[PDB]
RNA sequence: ACAGAAACCUCCCGUGGAGCAGAAGGGCAAAAGCUCGCUUGAUCUUGAUUUUCAGUACGAAUACAGACCGUGAAAGCGGG
RNA sequence: GCCGUCGCUGGCAGUCGGCAGAGCGAGAAAGAGAGUGGCGCGGACGCUACGCCGCGACGAGUAGGAGGGCCGCUGCGGUG
RNA sequence: UGGAAUGCGAGUGCCUAGUGGGCCACUUUUGGUAAGCAGAACUGGCGCUGCGGGAUGAACCGAACGCCGGGUUAAGGCGCC
RNA sequence: AGUAGCUGGUUCCCUCCAAAGUUUCCCUCAGGAUAGCUGGCGCUCUCCGCAGUUUUAUCCGGUAAAGCGAAUGAUUAGAGG
RNA sequence: ACGGACCAAGGAGUCUAACACGUGCGCGAGUCGGGGGCUACGAAAGCCGCCGUGGCGCAAUGAAGGUGAAGGCCGGCGGCG
RNA sequence: GUCUACGGCCAUACCACCCUGAACGCGCCCGAUCUCGUCUGAUCUCGGAAGCUAAGCAGGGUCGGGCCUGGUUAGUACUUGGAUGGGAGACCGCCUGGGAAUACCGGGUGCUGUAGGCUU
């Protein structure tokens, strides 16, 4: 016999997507040809995001998507996205965009075709550019979750800024023994 | 079970040599350190004040602070499953320059330099240490006396 | 060791390294018997050890070849001088033998102290082997070869290959 | 280029030594069939490919 | 009911099943536990290094000009080792061509 | 098998028993040759074997 | 001189064989001991760090920093 | 030789057919590219892509975990 | 000239059951006259693990397991069983 | 249907990974909480890094040995003053 | 060491509330009518926006009174120097 | 060559005794009104310069003690890993590698930094 271990034998990558519906199993086979009849490593990051949860993509904001998109050099391009486009009301000007994402919110159509956008789709885009050529990758704040505020080191320990998990938060409510250098001490 | 002692286990190893009491040189106090030396540990026993916990004496770490007469280090600590990284207010009659860094950086040196000549001349040097190679074949010669026989000897119960 | 098989008679010389101090070292013969060179350098390394401030590290073999027989056609009177070691003690001892080769007697003196010491072939030290003129020896068990006009006979030839007639009719006889 | 050649061939698998094994357990200068064997690595090859 | 007290003997083996690993060397390490004051001098310096920029532009700028002026001063066996040429698929190809026109 | 001599069968690549591989010698080699011998029985390979 | 084994004075040798509050260990000789002079850094206040450690507390401790102070010609040392 | 797991994040929409031309295994980053001047009407299979195909390595297991069951029981909405 | 050798894709994040009676062996080792005793250190095992050998066998020697054909071994053996 | 840290049971197949009896705290020692070991889900990249390994430099240490004509402690015998 | 003569049927991680993470879906800085009202299966389904009250999210921090989340260059004027 | 001040590594520098020290210094030395301090100008501090290398101090010496460095001790003691090696064990041998410490026997007995003198 071999002495090898078999601890990490099952890479446990997403092999394809978990949801059921068939405009996205769709979109997944169109992509996932692409990405192993091409030699274009941008198909093949789409596919393996087409695959990710609803979690690892989330929303883009308009706003994100203004900033990210008027660094110098990347104009005229396509911003891809694979989660939403949601809307940012806390933006008042909105230049022309060549866009193509999953989903683009009912009040961010309005506002990007008024100012005379395009939006395309996945397939829009595969017609368009198939090895993506003068396209802009972007993807959503994955950080931005109030979930990734519970994680790290583990709350009362020496400089760990990190959000318990509490019922309410008010004046008692974890306020007393292991955060007063007052009362018993403080981390 | 023992005690948990700050100085427990350490009659030897902070003790000082044989006929090497008494004051301490000042060569130990009028040397330079600069965030990013390699300094190693040696706790000494004279001075008490900023004394090295004894997990510590014989560890290898970087210097990343300095203050009047301490330095601060930050040295590996292997504890039960892992090995973190701990920042030290050692003092500085507990510390030297580990001459390690040093013959490295004397072959950097000389790896620069040997690059930059021998760019010149075409020719190409070899810069890399190599493992001692298997020992060549050589000749040797028995000049005029033919080698010397040995032979195990007899026992002897000289007890 | 393992006096595995039949023993050869290897002469392996062998050297210090050369230094800064000793530029070159006296070379050491010795007279080695073992089963193969492989073991022969180990045994020469052994005993170099054993004698000398030197290790196989520090040093190298010069020259490790097999020593043949001067007169293999001609019976010798072989004596060997031990150096072995008991459950308690170690001792010396001096054993003759009749053989045509050095490494046969040898060969017959190893397989004689595991017969009678039962001494591991480990323990032994071999010190000394020396053809030795008939008039010089000792033991009465290799004196009474000495005889220009020997005779005897065969007197009991009990008989071998007992499997191959091994269902017969007449009985085994002995005489000859 | 020998690390990178050596690297390259998949480690051989031999079969079991025809004829037998000295004894395992042993170096080699013990009568047995550890450790090196200088000369002699090539009859246990041809016995054991 | 005397239970064992202590031991060690499968310890040195948990550890080294997810392995000891040394810590993330990061390059631009912390800044926690350095000094106050020469910390706060490094950043009364980090405050004002921009106070210095349109003089450093006009030396940046000066030797990259120089620049110019630097740098336009300045401006085994025959056998085997001619078929190891015939044999190559774009620099033998006319050594190739002489060879298939040699047999017309 | 010992850990020690488990990690250098397995830096010699030498997984299982009746593996074979080559070998170029210097010191780190010989001494890690020399850690594992018990484990290995090693020599000096001819041309007609390899 | 009285003065004795042992008072007090004097010379010499004296690597510590003494002493440093306590157990032992370590350390200490123009000192960390002994004797004097002045004192209250045994004060106020931020954080960092070590020791046990989960690398949580308490206790103790180490490096600073900001104040106010003591000492000393000063360099310095001192927040038990 | 057969079964299975893992890996290749491998290959296959090219079944491109008288609107035809049947290829991408070969050591060497990239076009069997365009233009610009000197008779007989014929050709297996495939592809539930959640499908099919090719390669290697691997295959113990209590406590425990996970997956896959065209394994099984009873009722409900559809559908045979 | 990516500055020793050899080998090997790594890094990171959540959620998490069971466990928290252990025992044996080589070597070191404390109490005890010693113990198939009590107690530690390093490594390997049994527990959680079959198989060939040791007549028998938790722990010893070899060797770790999908189902099969041929060949060859280890440790042990070859008067008969 | 009182509580039970205690005793006894706890129902179909296959495939894959696979332990712990150890740390600290507890009116804790037949139990918990905690770190560890395990599995699951992943994600970021590769298609530089890392290592239960050696080599070469470089520090560390007071065990094995050895010592008492060397300090401390123990300790036999004469000889010369 | 304990349970077990035999056979049949029954027989043991269930449901509600809370929380956390993971996952699918719709909408997305919003989101949701769950309470209420209007219009056989149907006690269903549909609808209400001047029914979104309210919950959660969009702001934290302090015991509190309370406060509550980039700036830079430019001239011109007064002041120090 | 050598001395003074401040030193570096702190015996190859230390300890005992003896021999020689030109010149500059370094010292001993002469005093106590003033600075300062005591039983005591002994010490310390202060003002000096008649006297002298006597001593310290410098150099050298000793079949010197010590210290430093080598050899022998010794491939010995000890030691990593190994065997279905031996022995009833107590322990011992062997393969693979590393490898000491006395006694005993040799050699050496301060190098050196900055500044300033003498040796014109
Ligand atoms: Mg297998
Ligand atoms: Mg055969
Ligand atoms: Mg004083
Ligand atoms: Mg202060
Ligand atoms: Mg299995
Ligand atoms: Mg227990
Ligand atoms: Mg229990
Ligand atoms: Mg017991
Ligand atoms: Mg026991
Ligand atoms: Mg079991
Ligand atoms: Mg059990
Ligand atoms: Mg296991
Ligand atoms: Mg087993
Ligand atoms: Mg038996
Ligand atoms: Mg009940
Ligand atoms: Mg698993
Ligand atoms: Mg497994
Ligand atoms: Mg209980
Ligand atoms: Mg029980
Ligand atoms: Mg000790
Ligand atoms: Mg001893
Ligand atoms: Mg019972
Ligand atoms: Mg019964
Ligand atoms: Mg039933
Ligand atoms: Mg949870
Ligand atoms: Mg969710
Ligand atoms: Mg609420
Ligand atoms: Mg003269
Ligand atoms: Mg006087
Ligand atoms: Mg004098
Ligand atoms: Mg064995």
């Amino acid at each position: 016999g071999v002495d090898i271990r078999h601890n990490k034998d099952r890479k446990v990558r997403r092999k394809e997507p978990k949801s059921q519906d068939i405009y996205l199993r769709l979109l997944v086979k169109l992509y996932r040809f692409l990405a192993r009849r091409t030699n274009s490593t941008f198909n093949q990051v789409v596919l393996k995001r087409l695959f990710m949860s609803r979690t690892n993509r989330p929303p883009l904001s308009l706003s994100r998507m203004i900033r990210k998109m008027k660094l110098p050099g990347r104009e005229n391009k396509t911003a891809v996205v694979v989660g939403t486009v949601t809307d940012d009301v806390r933006v008042q000007e909105v230049p022309k965009l060549k866009v193509c994402a999953l989903r683009v919110t009912s009040r961010a159509r309005s506002r990007i075709l008024k100012a005379g956008g395009k939006i395309l789709t996945f397939d829009q885009l595969a017609l368009d550019s198939p090895k993506g050529r003068g396209t802009v990758l972007l993807s959503g704040p994955r950080k931005g979750r109030e979930v990734y505020r519970h994680f790290g080191k583990a709350p009362g320990t020496p400089h760990s800024h990190t959000k318990p998990y509490v019922r309410s938060k008010g004046r008692k409510f974890e306020r007393a023994r292991g955060r007063r250098a007052s009362r018993g001490y403080k981390n | 079970t023992n005690t948990k002692g700050k100085r427990r286990g350490t009659r030897y190893m902070f003790s000082r040599p044989f006929r090497k009491h008494g004051v301490v040189p000042l060569a130990t106090y009028m040397r330079i350190y600069k965030k990013g030396d390699i300094v190693d540990i040696k706790g000494m026993g004279t001075v008490q004040k900023g004394m090295p916990h004894k997990c510590y004496h014989g560890k290898t770490g970087r210097v990343y602070n300095v203050t009047q007469h301490a330095v601060g280090i930050v040295v590996n600590k292997q504890v039960k499953g892992k090995i973190l990284a701990k920042r030290i207010n050692v003092r500085i009659e507990h510390i030297k320059h580990s001459k390690s860094r040093d013959s490295f950086l004397k072959r950097v040196k000389e790896n620069d330099q040997k690059k930059k000549e021998a760019k010149e001349k075409g020719t190409w040097v070899q810069l890399k240490r190599q493992p001692a190679p298997p020992r060549e074949a050589h000749f040797v010669r028995t000049n005029g006396k033919e080698p010397e026989l040995l032979e195990p000897i007899p026992y002897e119960f000289m007890a | 060791m393992k006096a595995s098989g039949t023993l050869r008679e290897y002469k392996v010389v062998g050297r210090c390294l050369p230094t800064p101090k000793c530029r070159t070292p006296p070379l050491y013969r010795m007279r080695i018997f073992a089963p193969n060179h492989v073991v022969a350098k180990s045994r020469f390394w052994y005993f170099v050890s054993q004698l000398k401030k030197m290790k196989k590290s520090s040093g190298e073999i010069v020259y490790c070849g097999q020593v043949f027989e001067k007169s293999p056609l001609r019976v010798k009177n072989f004596g060997i001088w031990l150096r072995y070691d008991s459950r308690s003690g170690t001792h010396n001892m001096y054993r003759e033998y009749r053989d045509l080769t050095t490494a046969g007697a040898v060969t017959q003196c190893y397989r004689d102290m595991g017969a009678r010491h039962r001494a591991r072939a480990h323990s032994i030290q071999i010190m000394k082997v020396e053809e030795i003129a008939a008039s010089k020896c000792r033991r009465p068990a290799v004196k009474q070869f000495h005889d220009s006009k020997i005779k005897f006979p065969l007197p009991h030839r009990v008989l071998r290959r007992q499997h191959k007639p091994r269902f017969t009719t007449k009985r085994p006889n002995t005489f000859f | 280029h020998f690390k990178e050649a050596n690297n390259f061939l998949w480690p051989f698998k031999l079969s079991s030594p025809r004829g037998g094994m000295k004894k395992k357990t042993t170096h080699f200068v013990e009568g047995g069939d550890a450790g090196n064997r200088e000369d002699q690595i090539n009859r246990l090859i041809r016995r054991m490919n | 009911a005397k239970s064992k007290n202590h031991t060690t003997h499968n310890q040195s083996r948990k550890w080294h099943r997810n392995g000891i690993k040394k810590p993330r060397s990061q390059r631009y390490e912390s800044l926690k536990g350095v000094d106050p004051k020469f910390l706060r001098n490094m950043r009364f310096a980090k405050k004002h290094n921009k106070k210095g920029l349109k003089k450093m532009q006009a030396n940046n700028a000066k030797a990259m000009a120089a620049r110019a002026e630097a740098i336009k001063a300045l401006v085994v066996s025959r056998k085997l080792h001619r078929l190891a040429y015939i044999a190559h698929p774009k620099l033998g190809r006319r050594a190739r061509a002489r060879i298939a026109r040699g047999l017309r | 098998v010992s850990p020690k001599v488990r990690k250098v069968l397995q830096l010699l690549r030498l997984r299982q028993i009746f593996n074979g591989t080559f070998v170029k010698l210097n010191k780190a080699s010989i001494n890690m040759l020399r850690i594992v011998e018990p484990y290995i029985a090693w020599g000096y390979p001819n041309l007609k074997s390899v």
